[PDB]
RNA sequence: GGGAUGUGGCGGUUGACGGCGACGUUAGGAAGUCCGGAGACGCCGGCGGGGGCCUCGGGAAGAGUUAUCUUUUCUGCUUAACGGCCUGCCAACCCUGGAAACGGUUCAGCCGGAGGUAGGGUCCAGUGGCCGGAAGAGCACCGGGUGUCCGGUGCGCCCCCGGCGGCCCAUGAAAAUCCGGAGGACCGCCGUUCACGCCCGGUCGUACUCAUAACCGCAUCAGGUCUCCAAGGUGAACAGCCUCUGGCCAAUGGAACAAUGUAGGCAAGGGAAGUCGGCAAAACGGAUCCGUAACUUCGGGAAAAGGAU
RNA sequence: CAAAUAUUCAAAUGAGAACUUUGAAGGCCGAAGAGGAGAAAGGUUCCAUGUGAACGGCACUUGCACAUGGGUAAGCCGAUC
């Protein structure tokens, strides 16, 4: 049933040699090497994924060969944190900030 | 149902001993229970590892007792404290 | 195998060359007493081991 | 390789110095107009006939031409 | 809609190898229409003819896959399966011919 | 990837717009300093998705069978990286609103005033769809020509992904590399991570065998030596048995069937009397239904035993 | 010279054919293979042409033997980091 052969001189079914099966116009089946599945960006405090930006490999993110619009999110702390943290963050600096006024007054 | 005695410890089938079986049996379903979280008001702790307990909902990790959340003497000890620090003032 | 260093390739050529029968010639010297290589290697006896 | 829609924008990438040939393949369904620039091959599906046509006369006279 | 197929066998009388009288009526005996009786012919399915060419006609679904198998068939039973062949005509994809090896 | 250089665009409320918002748009300042993420991770069990394969049907092309039957049997009917648009799983997130007569919901879970159900959206990934590549290729036929099409199905097999659950006195690498961010010293005809355009890309390996003959076992030695792919039937099944693709008939040959061997069978009647000893062999065996003792650490024993098909 | 089921017919070539080549037939491996490709290890065994002897524990016109020639191409596969 057209059984199949790698392409390279590896040899052993590790996470880095994995392929996959593609029909060819010259009506065959061969094998093409995939990249291994990748972690998109994360949020440190609340452990979510962080929208917007695509899941690659580090080195796939390089400005070279992606755009900025993809690689970024408008808003301060934007591939770093998530919306809810910011907001959090926010809220806790100027509620901290008016206690401390407070102190210093009584 | 199932079983009259066993519980969780038929697992283990007939071996070990019915002794050591009755021993285990409190450990193993303590380190398996749900633990009400104070911080979220949820019985939503689970342990993670021997001494760490953590929250499903609200996050909260916390360091605890080897198969149970609270140690009896955690709580002994917190009561010592607490009045060695007032009666400190 | 097929993955060689450079320097187990250049010690195969040397080998590879020095392992061919006398020329004719030779033998038709003076004074020669030589009859054959005395050093033909088969591959599959005597083993190089390097 | 990439498409284009218009035919204004298929005129202009013509003209750029660095096209150096446009092949002509014709379908049973369309004309195809394929610049061959520096990076990309560049392609313009014209459906009407005579659009081909007018497309045909008025190229750059510099630029090589080619029937496939 | 009207199905039409038509065997051509031009070359095979010119040469006087088979009559396509014979052609003609063994298609009219052996074609079942609907799933139905083998030869019924029924209101649906016609087989007419001429000097070189039979044409089968149908105003339901025909195959024209069938039509060959049934001509092979026919070349078989009069032994000349071994000269002549079926093939479909390079100008039209709804005709036959059959042709020299 | 690196290096030079324009042309065009973009910004100056010096350092862009839009969206309530999640976030979107090819561009759209910045030094020392500092912070985060990716890389980056175990085992086991369900469930879902995608690709390939297998499988059922229709159409057309060619071939096989054809005393009889067979709208039949067989073969093939293809579409790469890369780019654009669409789609948008399962999770995650946003806005409105405010829930008991509680509801939503999985195979299992589980979720909700710390905001459910519902309504409307954002993002995420794809080995998904269409177009470009690209029919001009490849393949199959007919002598340049024709065609390269339409559906169905699934506890199927292999690979990958997703998302849950379980387990641990076991919690299952690091670094290079890349991206983002906080801050804003400094700076205006100068900034530009944008498009298009120009140049360049060193050294070494690459044949072949990978094994009942290319490796080790003194050998062309029934041994030993790490992997990937993997079809049809029977069947629970990568069991055994038969078949397709591919590969092979290499194991000195010929004549004849003595004893004794070696390997494999059967044997009336008896049934362990044989032998240290039931050694060896024979008997049993799958599935369905009924039924199942003592003893027990209460979990087992148990496929007990015993019957029927 | 007996494990791994197995050969047969016609033709060709040749001094010479049970063993070479072609065609036909009968069989086996049965896809966790006697199929298709790699890592170690080997190092030319790879391909062509030719054939004195030796060797291929019978034989050979034949070769993993022997002789003469030919053959391994990278910015993207690896090493290299
Ligand atoms: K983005
Ligand atoms: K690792
Ligand atoms: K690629
Ligand atoms: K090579
Ligand atoms: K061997
Ligand atoms: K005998
Ligand atoms: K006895
Ligand atoms: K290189
Ligand atoms: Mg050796
Ligand atoms: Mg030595
Ligand atoms: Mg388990
Ligand atoms: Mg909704
Ligand atoms: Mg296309
Ligand atoms: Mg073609
Ligand atoms: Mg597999
Ligand atoms: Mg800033
Ligand atoms: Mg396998
Ligand atoms: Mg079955
Ligand atoms: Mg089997
Ligand atoms: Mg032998
Ligand atoms: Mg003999
Ligand atoms: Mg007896
Ligand atoms: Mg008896
Ligand atoms: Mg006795
Ligand atoms: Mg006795
Ligand atoms: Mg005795
Ligand atoms: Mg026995
Ligand atoms: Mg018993
Ligand atoms: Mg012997
Ligand atoms: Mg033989
Ligand atoms: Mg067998
Ligand atoms: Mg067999
Ligand atoms: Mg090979
Ligand atoms: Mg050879
Ligand atoms: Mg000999
Ligand atoms: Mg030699
Ligand atoms: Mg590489």
């Amino acid at each position: 049933v057209q059984r199949l052969t790698y392409r390279k001189r590896h040899s052993y079914a590790t996470k880095s040699n994995q392929t996959r099966v593609v029909k060819t116009p010259g009506g065959k089946l061969v094998y093409q090497y995939t990249k291994k599945r990748a972690s998109g960006p994360k949020c440190p405090v609340t452990g979510k994924k962080i929208q917007g930006i695509p899941h690659l490999r580090p080195t796939e993110y390089k400005r070279s060969r992606l755009s900025r619009n993809r690689r970024t999110v408008n808003r301060p702390y934007g591939g770093v944190l998530s919306g809810p943290a910011v907001r959090e963050r926010i809220i806790r600096a100027f509620l901290v900030e008016e206690q401390k006024i407070v102190k210093k007054v009584l | 149902k199932r079983t009259k005695k066993a519980g969780i410890v038929g697992k283990y089938g007939t071996r070990y001993g019915a002794s050591l079986r009755k021993q285990i049996k409190k450990m193993e379903v303590s380190q398996h229970s749900k633990y009400f979280c104070e911080f979220c008001g949820k019985f939503a702790v689970k342990r993670k590892a021997v001494g760490i307990w953590g929250c499903k909902d609200c996050g909260k990790v916390k360091a605890g007792g080897a198969y149970t959340m609270n140690t009896a003497s955690a709580v002994t000890v917190r009561s010592t404290i607490r009045r060695l620090r007032e009666q400190t003032e | 195998p097929s993955h060689k260093t450079f320097r187990i390739k250049q010690k195969l050529a040397k080998k590879q060359r020095q392992n061919r029968p006398i020329p004719y010639w030779i033998r038709m010297r003076t004074d020669n007493t030589i009859r054959y290589n005395a050093k033909r290697r088969h591959w599959r006896r005597t083993k190089l081991g390097f | 390789p990439k498409q284009i829609h218009e035919i204004k924008d298929f005129l202009l990438t013509a003209r750029r110095k660095d096209a150096r040939s446009v092949r002509i393949k014709r379908t049973k369904d369309a004309v195809k107009f394929k610049v061959r620039c520096s990076r990309y091959l560049y392609t313009l599906c014209v459906h009407d006939t005579d659009k081909a046509n007018k497309l045909k006369q008025s190229l750059p006279p510099g630029l090589n031409v080619q029937e496939v | 809609g009207s199905v039409s197929f038509v065997i051509d066998c031009t070359k095979p009388v010119e040469d006087k190898i088979m009559e396509i009288a014979s052609l003609e009526k063994f298609l009219q005996e052996r074609i079942k229409v609907a799933g139905g009786k083998a030869g019924n012919l029924g209101d649906s399915v016609t087989v007419t003819r001429d000097k070189s060419k039979v044409t089968v006609t149908s105003d339901g679904a025909f195959s024209k896959r069938y039509l060959k198998y049934l001509t092979k068939k026919y070349l078989k039973k009069h032994n000349v399966r071994d000269w002549l062949r079926v093939i479909a005509a390079n100008k039209e994809r709804n005709v036959y011919e059959l042709r020299y090896f």
